[PDB]
């Protein structure tokens, strides 16, 4: 797990890697850590998966409620304030390493949340287990007010370096770009890995296993 | 506190044929959630007919390899002939028990030919037992690999499936398939696969890459 | 892991399973547990693999030296005593070893039981291992002294079958050795599923 | 500590228990009774943490008597067993857990005989012959050796005789006297008290 | 050593064409206190090899002493034979293993760089005896931070020149000054070639802070 | 980490680094360690981060509601009392090194300090943070009663400079704050 | 481990137009077996099953608790339940005990109620869903079943090869396992009908 | 675990033991022998940590045989008892302690009968009737009720019969068969094996 | 506790407090913390007391025997090597904060420092003791390369003054030592 | 309070003829660090009584607040009735006991001095609720150090004058400056008489270092 965020000259580029390890064994090869919050705000999670999931669904429900109650576009600082108040109210028991990003009336705003309730506004953040490699790539090749394809190439490069380094990282790479008007969301950004075709067809035959007791139940 | 052991991982396979012994192993040497290298072959060529693989804690693997080579040279300079396979197995069992009360954290697999020219794989444990089996998979991906060799090599749990002797290139595609399939779910399977084949005519080696994840 | 041994009129029967796990994971299915010391002794494997193999191999060394010094093959009680004396010098250091010693004597049948706790006793019936109590039950049902040969074979084989049916750690193949007056003789190596077919109906 | 065995038949259930009441090291009472008559065809035995046994008898016994007196009729054995399991499963995740381990024995007019099997972790089981304790170990091999699903009751009594003969042979405990019940279409019948003469 | 008193920090080393460059900084930290701001953490071994280390500095002084004495002894043999860098790597591995088998470890993390007979060499030695060869080594947090830069540039192009290698080391040391809390803006570059072993002076970094004007 | 507050005749002057650390890794190079509450009252924090952020937000809440209900500019001692109550009441869960400073119309410039216990004291200058221990020599050497504004700025600049130079955890960049009747003047210096 | 108290293994495998779920039969306390007829695969409506593995207490408790909420849902709304809905319900029910956790790893395998679309997912002990396309497993012998399904799976499978593949996978992965064995029950379902076969596994 | 009793008389010593060999929960051996003939009038029994019993028999037995073969004659029971106590007291304060608890039984031509009493802390004692274990508790009241220093041997056998009848009455253990010796001016006489038929 | 050594052009200057403490009770108000090994080489100690006393006595033994056997005045680096060996060989039982200083005929004034780890380094000035942390600011701000003797004395006086003022364990009275070719000048100051 | 953060040190108080004098110093040590060198550790309660304390300073601020509020309440009753010092002593004892029964102690060690109706009063309150009257009190290390001077002079002569009492307090505070490691050469003297309650200024000590000239 290696998530990253950045702010280019107009908006926000978020990334992810979709290897859900459970301990030491690869449990998933295709997951989704970029979650919905609002039509303009998204979020990424790290660490304990179900904690991030339930927390982000609760906050997304509450902000959808608030936005429909108000009648206008949500603000990112409201999401930040709800998250930090809840995570501090749980005393750091819930582990939810969050990256928060959205575009308000004020513009693009990126927040990273550490699971006790400590938050920071930054132009670029990395979170997760392999965040150090992506933060290395960011500090190497960042400049203020980048363009779009520059930022997309940079975030792809950073998470790719995290996958070629980290052991809990490594799958196909998720991206998300938020502007004032154009929201994009892509399943495989750049698929670095292939897989060798099987060399032996180890296919079983129709009856190669002894059966003791059958049952048939028809349906409609 | 100071912990004296660490798990470097690795995966070693062996297949005993009618007249061949194939030993293969990944070459990733790692620690925790990092990669130290992507080229470190676990196989070692002892004699003209014996290849040993060693996974687990890496420093004990290096030390054990060097001690085995030294005692091989001692046997040669005493008795004018190289050791057999079972002699190396007995000696290695004595060594692995000789540090019982501060154990090696080392899985060991010896493949090679016997004196009749047949395949023989002697497995081990960290404390010093051994047994003559036809196939073993040692290391982190042991449980990902033993039942599939039971399905293909051992012909277990099947019905109306005859027993064909295991040929050579069939064993090769087996080794390649099991390392690809185990590298999909494992975190310790390397990239470089180092396949050592022991025949009655020498030692062959072969390097096959994998996905670079 | 479940072994047993019992002596009767025509010598000693020794049988064992062949499963040796590692925690919840099975290492192998064909671990030959009854360790062949001599053409007249049989030792077992009871918990520790490396420890039983090593110390019984060292006992075999001592016995062969004894034979070459006395021109007379060692008795069973002497061998068990030497094994217990060698094991006691590491008490508390964490040896697990519960083996059995069988063989023929000038006195005849011999059956001893040597622990890593250093217990050394004679007897007529024994069973060692995790599922040993299961073997104790059906064996102490069917035990007598005046038994036939095939009766004892069926008793021991059925006993190990019941043990592996109840225990989770026991399984694999049922080995079967028979100690006679002249020397020991392997009887058969029967799989569990074949016995399941044989005794289910 | 001990174990009470529960052999199920084709049309009867053969349950047995001891008459032993443990202490520090002394046998305080040698005519103890673990039998809790729930209904006319449903028995209950109990072994576990010895403060919970009487209160389980209170809860289950009295709530079954409540159902029977309310609705006019007797419970099935299955629903009663499941009700015990439910009260265990509710009582487990609290500040006050109960630690008991027994099997339940009933008989329906329609379902016939039935044997269930709990644990201190509230697990249902529908067993042909079950066990708990330490007599569990030395007895299930003998019982699984000599079992026939279509077995007659006197053969079951002889089998229980044999099972006891292997209980008094290699045990580190005493277990002198066993009480034995049987359940049929006629209800709850008591067989003779099964002891073995000491001196 | 059970408890390391005065630790160094990360060491970087990478091969290039006919040479190995190694650079580590010059700070001796106790806890959080940067107590010793002028120390040397690279020994220039005789003419073909070169050592850099991390962890407890006292143990590094000890191994400095022992290796110096061994090199002096072979140079006094007068046979024309020297130690290959791989022989030194093997000896050091055996030393660490014999330390840790007796439950008295030398708290270090050492990098051996050498160039002999046409071939470059870059070896690693851990405290636990874990030892291997690599085209680029990185210790401590360098394995988390400056390792992906090394493996990034080395995967796109496996060989390098000396200028490119030195520039890459400068960038990696800049990054380590950026995000190590136990780091310091003064480092020395050490280089082996066929011309001998050369230690450059205490260079520094040029940093950027234009993100601070962003509120 | 290393935070500093010095008053002078007209008003007060604050200062902090920004090197917010976690373990041995630097998480953030630049941080608003000093936080506005009212237009004339600041606080600078240390210890754990989430604790001080939540406490500073709740104090901002209570103080803003009270100062609107007063229809008068608030006192500094009031905000100090609020931090005192919230720190002292939960000394079991918080690690606060809160230092309050700010100019007041009634009482001029004041500096209050609240360490990890929950006590409250008025000082003429204050040292807060884990890396302030190293410059207690310098602040008990160089300080002189009755400085000017520029002398206080130069003073705290040299102070936080030496603290950043020696301690490993401190570092980053220097933030300053000057509070008087005329306004708040913030700047980011290095040297 | 509390997860290694009673053993257990549940495998689900997605085929071409059908889905097959299988589990073991053994029940016992850690080294002592008790019975060979313990139920771990429960019916939740038609053409949709759930498998439960781990501690048997939470198995029966969560199964009855889920049946409670399931029948309440299917009586408040006349339609039958979609599989994503069931997945979210199990996730919410497990997450209600965030700090009082059940010890179970539910596996859901069922078809689409409108189309013939298959569905598989698995959850963790706190409520982390995971939808895949090939297979999900749960229990002690995880790594064995991972090796089997990553070794033997093909994307487009007729039900016969589906049945034999899941059969061989379960037999071999169970036979390497110690605490989980004693028979296999297999449910192979499709759009038209539901087939349940039991395999001749080693009773050791 | 168990206890072996040692009743002393005017001119005889009545020692006895069990035939029980404990395990995990099983009774591995039902014909065990704890009797270690030191000399022609000195016996030894042993109960404790069951790896030390045989080696104590080795050490003490063989060194007493060394004294007898060297100097030409038998030890007193008192000096042999003190020699055992000395080897215990030396073996206590080391890295290798022994954990046994048995009383010693001898007979002198001049001092007559003698009973000693050890512990796992190497304490000598000269007792009229002594004990160890858990049978100690349930048996010393009966023995101290019916004791006369001038008691005849058949009365002692009847008293031991009574003591066993209170061992099989309130004990949590099995203890089926006891072997019984006696020592006189003639030497070691083996009495009959004292069992109860169970079924 | 708080020990200090500063070299200058002609020689070196040492200094220490004497507040040797045990727990929270002052056992002794005045202590010879600095020790003459040879007539031109000093050491000042910290950490545990008995450890450093035994080490200084054994170093005095070996160095005196060696310097008599040389029939030449000893080097300072020699004594530094001896303390290095004895500290490093038994890092497991000793707690030594030994700082070696002294003028030498061959090499002038030198200052070596040996902390608890047993490492050895040459410095131009040194800070030793548990209460020196509070004046690492002042020793980095006030030091200037190329002081005189009187400036070094005033410097270490102000240093140990602020250290005694701030640390609880430090205190007592100031002992000084000035070492050059001309002699050893010890004095007891307060201020 | 489970762990006392910022502790004071010893407090001295002694009766005399028609008054009670109490003196404690002005230091706010954290651990070993003397962090707060100007604080007040004596509250001058209204006109008849006077409080001094040790231990955790925050709890002293808390009890300062509560006692101030209680005194304000009775002064706003307007009845002409005040609190006797013994009533305050009783209330404070009940407060400490109710703190420690709930396993949440106030980490203090308090001395109450008062003069009302001809009779002097000097009360003691511990953290655990142990409370008594005494002609001379001494807290912390004062009970080890300045207690024998008080009990020495009071046994030879049970009553005192104000000058003798103040001089004895001066000598005891000098001794506590000599041999307390957590002590400081600045203290304030607080005094009650029939004339009211009076707090003297930050006095100091005059020391003797003539033992240092002995080698």
């Amino acid at each position: 797990t290696t998530i990253a965020g950045v702010v280019y000259k107009d908006g926000i580029v978020l990334g992810a890697d979709t290897r859900a390890t459970e301990g030491m064994v690869v449990a998933d090869k295709n997951c989704s850590k970029i979650h919905f919050i609002s039509p303009n705000i998204y979020c990424c999670g790290a660490g304990t998966a179900a904690d991030t999931d339930m927390t982000t669904q609760l906050i997304s429900s509450n902000l959808e409620l608030h936005s429909l109650s108000t009648g206008r576009l949500p603000r990112v600082v409201t999401a930040n304030r709800m998250l930090k108040q809840m995570l501090f109210r749980y005393q750091g028991y819930i582990g939810a390493a969050l990256v928060l990003g959205g575009v308000d009336v004020t513009g693009p705003h990126l927040y990273s949340i550490y699971p006790h309730g400590s938050t920071d506004k930054l132009p670029y953040v990395t979170m997760g287990s392999g965040s150090l490699a992506a933060m290395a790539v960011f500090e190497d090749k960042f400049r203020p007010d980048m363009e779009e394809e520059e930022a997309k190439n940079l975030v792809s490069e950073a998470i790719a370096a995290g996958i070629f380094n980290d052991l809990g990282s490594g799958s196909n790479i998720d991206l998300c770009v938020i502007s004032k008007n154009k929201l994009d969301f892509l399943r495989p950004y750049t698929v670095p890995n292939k897989k060798g075709t099987r060399l032996g067809r180890y296919r079983c035959e129709k009856g190669t296993t002894a059966v003791l007791t059958e049952k048939i139940t028809p349906l409609e | 506190r100071f912990s004296p052991y660490v798990f470097n991982g690795g995966t070693i396979l062996a297949i005993a044929g009618e007249d061949f012994a194939i030993v293969a192993s990944d070459t990733r040497l790692s620690e925790g959630f990092s990669i130290h290298t992507r080229d470190s072959p676990k196989c070692y060529k002892l004699t003209d007919k014996t290849v040993i693989g060693c996974s687990g804690f890496h420093g004990d693997c290096l030390t054990l390899t060097k001690i085995i080579e030294a005692r091989l040279k001692m046997y040669k300079h005493s008795n004018n002939k190289a050791m057999t396979t079972g002699a190396i197995a007995a000696m290695l069992s004595t060594i692995l028990y000789s540090r019982r009360f501060f154990p090696y954290y080392v899985y060991n697999i010896i493949g090679g030919l016997d004196e009749e020219g047949k395949g023989a794989v002697y497995s081990f444990d960290p404390v010093g037992s051994y047994q003559r089996d036809s196939f073993k998979a040692g290391g982190s991906a042991s449980a990902m690999l033993q039942p599939l060799l039971d399905n293909q090599v051992g012909f277990k749990n099947m019905q109306n499936v005859e027993h064909v002797p295991l040929s050579l290139d069939r064993a090769m595609r087996l080794v390649k398939d099991v390392f690809i399939s185990a590298a999909e779910r494992d975190v310790y399977t390397g990239d470089a696969l180092r396949i050592c084949i022991v025949t009655k005519e020498g030692i062959r080696e072969e390097t096959v890459s994998l996905r670079k994840d | 892991t479940t072994t047993l041994a019992f002596k009767f009129r025509h010598g000693v029967i020794v049988a064992a399973d062949s499963r040796a796990t590692a925690g919840a994971y099975i290492a192998s299915q064909t671990v030959k547990k009854v360790i062949e010391i001599n053409p007249y002794l049989l030792g077992t494997m009871a918990g520790g693999a490396a420890d039983c193999s090593f110390w019984e191999r060292l006992l075999a060394r001592q016995c062969r030296i004894y034979e070459l010094r006395n021109k007379e093959r060692i008795s069973v009680a002497a061998a068990s005593k030497l094994l217990a004396n060698m094991v006691y010098q590491y008490k508390g250091m964490g040896l697990s070893m519960g083996t059995m010693i069988c063989g023929w004597d000038k006195r005849g049948p011999g059956l001893y039981y040597v622990d890593s706790e250093g217990n050394r006793i004679s007897g007529a019936t024994f069973s060692v291992g995790s599922g040993s109590v299961y073997a104790y039950g059906v064996m102490d049902r069917g035990y007598s002294y005046d038994l036939e040969v095939e009766q004892a074979y069926d008793l021991a084989r059925r006993a190990i079958y019941q043990a592996t049916y109840r225990d989770a750690y026991s399984g694999g193949a049922v080995n079967l050795y028979h100690v006679r007056e002249d020397g020991w003789i392997r009887v058969s190596s029967d799989n569990v599923a074949d016995l399941h077919e044989k005794y289910s109906g | 500590m001990e174990y009470l065995i529960g052999i199920q038949g084709p049309d009867y259930v053969l349950v047995a228990s001891d008459r032993v009441a443990a202490s520090n090291i002394v046998q305080m009472k040698d005519d103890h009774d673990k039998m809790f008559k729930m209904s006319e065809k449903i028995l209950l035995l109990c072994v576990g943490e010895a403060g919970d046994t009487v209160q389980f008898a209170e809860y289950i016994q009295k709530n079954v008597q409540l159902y029977k007196m309310r609705n006019g009729y007797e419970l099935s054995p299955t629903a009663a067993a499941n009700f015990t399991r439910r009260n265990l499963a509710d009582c487990l995740r609290s500040r006050t857990p109960y630690h008991v381990n027994l099997l339940l024995a009933g008989y329906d007019e329609h379902e016939g005989p039935a044997l269930y099997y709990m644990d201190y972790l509230a697990a249902l089981a529908k067993a042909p012959f079950a066990a708990h304790g330490y007599g569990a170990f030395l007895t299930l091999s003998i019982l699984d050796r000599y079992y026939t699903p279509t077995i007659s009751r006197e053969r079951a009594v002889e089998l229980l005789r044999k099972c006891l003969e292997e209980l008094q042979k290699r045990f580190i405990l005493n277990l002198p006297t066993f009480s034995v019940r049987i359940i049929d279409k006629n209800g709850i019948h008591d067989l003779d008290n099964i002891s073995f003469p000491k001196q | 050593t059970q408890n390391p008193m005065v630790t160094g920090t990360s060491v970087l080393g990478v091969k290039f064409e006919g040479g190995v460059v190694i650079a580590a900084d010059m700070l001796g930290s106790y806890g959080s206190l940067a107590r010793f701001r002028n120390i040397s953490r690279i020994m220039r071994v005789n003419n073909s090899t070169m050592l850099g280390a991390s962890g407890d500095y006292a143990d590094f002084q000890y191994l400095k002493q022992v290796l110096g004495q061994m090199v002096i002894d072979e140079e006094l043999l007068g046979d024309g034979h020297s130690y290959s860098p791989r022989a030194i790597h093997s000896w050091l591995t055996r030393a660490m293993y014999s330390r840790r088998s007796k439950m008295n470890p030398l708290w270090n993390t050492m990098v051996i760089g050498g160039y002999a007979d046409g071939e470059s060499f870059l070896g690693y030695v851990d405290m636990l005896g874990v030892a291997y060869e690599a085209p680029s080594l990185a210790t401590g947090y360098g394995a988390y931070l400056a390792q992906p830069l090394l493996r990034e540039v080395l995967e796109k192009q496996p060989v390098l020149s000396q200028t490119e290698a030195r520039d890459l080391v400068e960038r990696c040391m800049r990054v380590l000054y950026y995000r190590d809390a136990r780091s310091y803006n003064r480092f020395q570059i050490a280089t082996v070639t066929e011309k001998g072993v050369e230690i450059e002076g205490p260079l520094s970094t040029e940093t950027n802070w234009d993100i601070a004007h962003m509120i | 980490t290393t935070i500093m507050a010095v008053q002078f005749d007209g008003g007060v002057v604050l200062g902090a680094d920004s090197r917010t650390t976690t373990g041995s890794y630097i998480a953030n190079r630049v941080t608003d360690k000093l936080t506005p509450i009212h237009d004339r009252i600041f606080c600078c924090r240390s210890g754990s981060a989430a604790d001080t952020q939540a406490v500073a937000d709740a104090v901002t809440y209570q103080l803003g509601f009270h100062s609107i209900e007063l229809n008068e500019p608030p006192l500094v001692h009031t905000a100090a009392s609020l931090f005192k109550e919230m720190c002292y009441r939960y000394r079991e869960d918080l690690m606060a090194g809160i230092i309050i400073a700010g100019w007041d119309p009634q009482e001029g410039g004041q500096v209050y300090s609240v360490p990890m216990g929950g006590m409250m004291v008025r000082q003429s200058f204050a040292i807060g943070g884990s890396g302030s221990s190293y410059i207690y020599g310098y602040v008990d050497a160089t300080y002189r009663e009755g400085m000017t504004k520029e002398e206080c700025l130069q003073f705290t600049a040299n102070a936080l400079a030496l603290a950043m130079e020696r301690d490993g955890s401190s570092g980053g960049v220097i933030r300053l704050a000057a509070i008087a009747e005329s306004g708040v003047e913030r700047q980011v210096l290095l040297g | 481990s509390i997860m290694s108290y009673n053993g257990g293994a549940v495998m689900a495998m997605k085929g071409k137009n059908c889905v097959a779920i299988a589990a073991d039969r053994r029940f016992g306390i850690q080294a002592q077996m008790v019975t060979t007829d313990f139920q771990k695969i429960f019916p939740m409506g038609d053409r949709l099953y759930i498998g439960l593995a781990g501690l048997a207490t939470d198995v029966q408790t969560v199964a009855q608790r889920l049946k409670f909420r399931l029948n309440l849902y299917e009586l408040k709304e006349g339609r039958q339940i979609k599989p994503y809905t069931l997945m979210s319900m199990v996730a919410n029910l497990l997450y209600e005990k965030r700090f009082g956790p059940y010890y179970t790893e539910p596996v859901i395998a069922g078809l689409d109620p409108k189309t013939f679309k298959p569905f598989i997912c698995s959850l963790d002990l706190i409520g982390c869903p995971m939808v895949t396309d090939d297979f999900v497993v749960s229990g002690t012998c995880a790594e064995q079943m991972y090796g089997m399904c990553e070794s033997l799976w093909e994307p487009n499978m007729d039900p016969d090869h589906l049945f034999e593949t899941i059969s061989q996978a379960m037999l071999n992965a169970v036979d390497r396992d110690a605490v989980s064995g004693m028979g296999v029950i297999v449910h192979i379902i499709e759009k038209d009908k539901i087939t349940t076969r039991t395999l001749k596994a080693r009773m050791d």
